[PDB]
């Protein structure tokens, strides 16, 4: 070799040192997504027992038997709230990945004639507490999670039933 | 996690006049209680007459009430308005105000129902 060729494998090196990265923080914001996941997974329970026990979802974390929202906290999850028998996920808006900041999912269930049906995903809205049906919550500001962050597993539509 | 209700605003007033009456709530999560506005008159059990959510964006009144009372809500000063229009000689009573802990600031929903903390009640009455 020569002097041309250690500029060539120098040239190489620098370009490997500068390599573009994946959309690694896409995986990092599903990875602290799942945390909010775990966390309104835990209050299907309580919703689901109120729900079958007084034939209405349950309005708020009062008679969900839930504890208070702002109390519902994890290291990337700031709230965990329920409307109506949805149960909606807002995580922290700092220390968390900046495609997840003060971002919301949803865990929301329809009642089948032989089953209930979990559905995780976008933020939905109920209307009323015996509604039966779903829908996307409100444009407002960036609080959808995008679905890039929610696992495959995770992203049920509001009109999917 | 106690809570303190102060009601204020009551008093005397004519026929067809216009009153309003202010709920203070102090504590440490006041913005988390929906606020209920019950009445009490003499010879009559006590009875709901107006009941906000936590969000604020959902509010109910009673069927002999409806259409002229309105209630809102200031998180700012952490008070809850109640204005009463052509007061009739049927409302003199005593007005209280409850919170009833509804464990989410974007609670929708409000009802007559078990109250958590309860005001000492303002005496309203027109003659
Ligand atoms: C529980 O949530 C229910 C949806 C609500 N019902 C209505 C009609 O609003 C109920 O009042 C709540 N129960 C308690 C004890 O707060
Ligand atoms: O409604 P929730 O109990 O989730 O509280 C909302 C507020 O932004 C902080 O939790």
């Amino acid at each position: 070799f020569t002097l041309i060729e250690l500029m060539i494998v120098i040239a190489i090196v620098g370009i490997l040192a500068a390599v573009a990265l994946p959309a690694y923080q896409d995986y990092t914001a599903r990875a602290q997504v799942s945390e909010a996941i775990l966390l309104a997974e835990g209050q299907k329970s309580a919703v689901t027992e109120y729900y079958l026990n007084h034939g209405e979802w349950p309005g708020d974390n009062s008679s969900a038997g839930v504890a208070t929202s702002a109390d519902i906290k994890g290291k990337y999850v700031q709230s965990v709230t329920v409307a109506n028998g949805v149960i909606t996920a807002q995580m922290a808006s700092s220390n968390v990945n900046n495609e997840i900041k003060s971002k919301k999912l949803s865990l929301w269930a329809k009642r089948q004639n032989g089953s209930v049906k979990w559905f995780c995903g976008q933020p939905v809205t109920r209307t009323t507490a015996t509604a039966t049906d779903v829908a996307a919550a409100n444009g407002k500001t960036d609080d959808k999670i995008n679905t890039k962050h929610l696992p495959s597993t995770c992203r049920d539509d509001s009109s999917a039933s | 996690a106690q809570l303190q209700l102060v009601e204020s605003g009551g008093g005397l007033v004519q026929p067809g006049g216009s009153l309003r009456l202010s709920c203070a709530s102090s504590g440490f999560r006041s913005d988390y209680y929906a606020i209920v506005w019950f009445r009490q008159a003499p010879g009559k059990e006590r009875e709901g007459v107006s009941c906000i959510s936590t969000s604020g964006k959902t509010t109910i009144y009673a069927d002999s009430v409806k259409g002229r009372f309105t209630i809102s809500r200031d998180n700012a000063k952490n008070t809850v308005y109640l204005q009463m229009n052509s007061l009739k000689p049927e409302d003199t009573a005593v007005y209280y105000c409850a919170a009833d802990f509804r464990g989410s600031r974007l609670s929708d929903v409000c009802s007559y129902s078990s109250m958590d903390y309860w005001g000492k009640g303002t005496l309203a009455t027109v003659s």
